[PDB]
DNA sequence: TTAATATATACTAATTAATATATACT
DNA sequence: AGTATATATTAATTAGTATATATTAA
């Protein structure tokens, strides 16, 4: 199984580095693939560029990525994004621009999206989720 | 309906059912979700724009 | 019967690995064994990842949170 | 801009897939779309094998 | 070089099919690579799914993509996105959503980004632009 | 200690620490579990046998090989 | 991940074709790789050659292998075999000669070995899954 | 042509390193391929792991392997193994598990199996060469 | 009895690996 | 001393092109 981490899981891992997070990651890494979308990486890079301690935050992000596979947002994801965006709009469900791309990438890869806070993420059709806290 | 995947040389191939046979020697391959679209290949950008205009009008 | 060439990379010596002996890790353990050496895949543990991040001092990423604005309803095609 | 050649395999027509568009499955569904067709992977059927294993007995 | 088309160029090409667009494409295709970001394709696929005439719109999009290269949004684009988004907010400027991802992608590929208007990609640093008037 | 893996052309390469430098321009590569052994390559079978004779060790299989018949199983019907 | 089927799982699948095994294989195949060691295939081919219904049993094995990956017993496996055999003998525990090769192949590939008798459980560093 | 070395030839080469063995190897190596099955390597790795001087024995094995080709026991070998095992059992002919796999591998590769102890002597379709 | 199924091969194109250097930086 | 990346050329491998043919289920 491919486990795709949501931006919020990554931000909390870099900022707060909780022991429960590394234990969950080490357990899954033994028989599964831990990855992040290049969309999540775009968000993480924005977090670093926006900060005061850019060099240190980049260093922490680089260390965090040493153990992850960065999956490119590919042509295969686009049909799923199209279908998902339409369906969410039809049901009156509002999702942020990046979260919508991240969700559709998880769907295209048939991956489990690891989220810090579920909220409207469960309302997303054909999406496998796992919540950590 | 359905079509089988087989090997031709070191390449993978799809055996087309008779009803889906093409009258051209080469096709355009475009991704769509986990799969692909096979269609006639317009020779140029003028043919591309002409072909799109035929669908709409 | 497999062979690998020794070459220079900067001021360091290097061994060009044949394709069949490629590693999927970016670091390896080097241990002597007789006249030679053993190379074994050495990936950083998630514990080591978290320990290295904890050593680095910085301000938090997204202190106010993530601003992921929703897209606008577009009517591209008929 | 990917293209694929049409060739004959027995009395059937076939499409030689470029490496980038290779399927990891054995069968694909075939559905018309405009002047072409869409090919989607069918699940690697363990059902199909268990049916013929039971048929032989 | 690489010419990456923006969403507006692509939507206008499919809907209005102007002669000036195919003449620019045929001219450029002779010595350059015509491409779209997978981010543009995400927007175009949304256009298809949302529409009433889904089959026709998909067909037209498939024909449009036949002489294009679809470039995946890769890890190399991420650094440029982070820097561009931060700079635009610092200046109080907004070229939101996918257009920021699209622009980052052209910057990362060292490509000319093709536009329909001045609003789509405004005062965006390090970005090579080319406007095809409607 | 540790050595970094990098690209040289379209080939993968290992950067050797100074203490592990070779005085030859080509080495013998042998698999061992998930990894490999890099060692000098003897020029011939005589040099292979001479190098083994230099190494002092206890004999492998002193009591001999215990190759018992293949294990039995129920198979088809 | 990689799921490596043991000899007994394969023999029972071909002979008895249980729904439970089918269900398992249709479920795991969606996100994982179903494979066998060339050691298992050596044993299955012997099952066929030994058999009264040779032609039919070959046909059934051929169908069974169609949705399977046959993994060669490689040079990487040898170090694990040597270590595992020594350790098992040191603890006085006795495993079948082919089973010992099949187990050391699952360890070398970091695969889940699917068995018909877990209580195989004594083998160190081996991931197992039992099917009924 | 391919010359595949049996376990006994290997064990004697590593332990006793005789003059005659390297002369026969050097002679054949000029126009032929000297190789071992990964089944032989599994046995030699077990010999190393079992010993007291593990590091030295591994070093000797590594040196021995430097000029030979390690051939993986592949899917092609399986048909030959199944046929050979059935035939040997039918005739009441005893053969060790590993020797049966090593013999089938040579048969599959159409190789000459280099042996130490003659009685492999009764295996059909197997090309042998004995060294003293 | 006509598609389709299954496999096989000689060859050439295209792609990817490997060789052998170069360079500026930490 | 090591990190990191670059790249031209040739060597080698792998993909693709073209074809052939004997069986079998629709």
């Amino acid at each position: 199984m491919i486990y795709m981490l949501g931006t919020n899981i990554c931000v909390y891992a870099i900022n707060k580095h909780p022991d429960s997070y590394y234990n969950n990651l080490e357990l899954l890494a033994k028989n599964n693939t831990i990855a992040i979308s290049s969309i999540v990486l775009a968000e993480l890079q924005y977090g670093v560029s926006k900060s005061k301690k850019k060099e240190q935050n980049q260093s922490k992000l680089d260390i965090f990525l040493s153990r992850l596979e960065i999956i490119d947002f590919s042509a295969k994801c686009t049909f799923y994004y199209g279908e998902l965006r339409t369906e969410l709009e039809q049901k009156g469900l509002i999702i942020g621009n990046n979260d919508l791309l991240i969700a559709s990438h998880a769907i295209a890869e048939n991956a489990t999206l690891v989220t810090n806070n579920i909220k409207e993420f469960k309302r997303i059709p054909n999406l496998i989720l796992e919540n950590w806290d | 309906n359905k079509a089988k995947i087989f090997m031709n040389g070191q390449s993978q191939a799809v055996r087309l059912p008779k009803e889906f046979r093409f009258s051209v020697k080469e096709v355009s391959v475009i991704p769509l979700g986990k799969g692909i679209v096979l269609q006639p290949l317009p020779n140029s950008w003028k043919d591309v724009f002409q072909e799109m205009a035929e669908i709409s009008s | 019967m497999n062979k690998a060439k020794i070459f220079m990379n900067g001021q360091s010596q290097a061994v060009r690995l044949p394709k069949e002996f490629r590693f999927s890790v970016k670091e390896v353990s080097v241990i002597p064994l007789g006249k030679g050496i053993v190379l074994q895949p050495l990936p950083n543990s998630w514990k080591d990842v978290f320990q290295e991040m904890a050593e680095i001092s910085s301000d938090d990423i997204f202190p106010e949170g993530r601003k992921d604005l929703p897209p606008q309803k577009r009517k591209y095609f008929e």
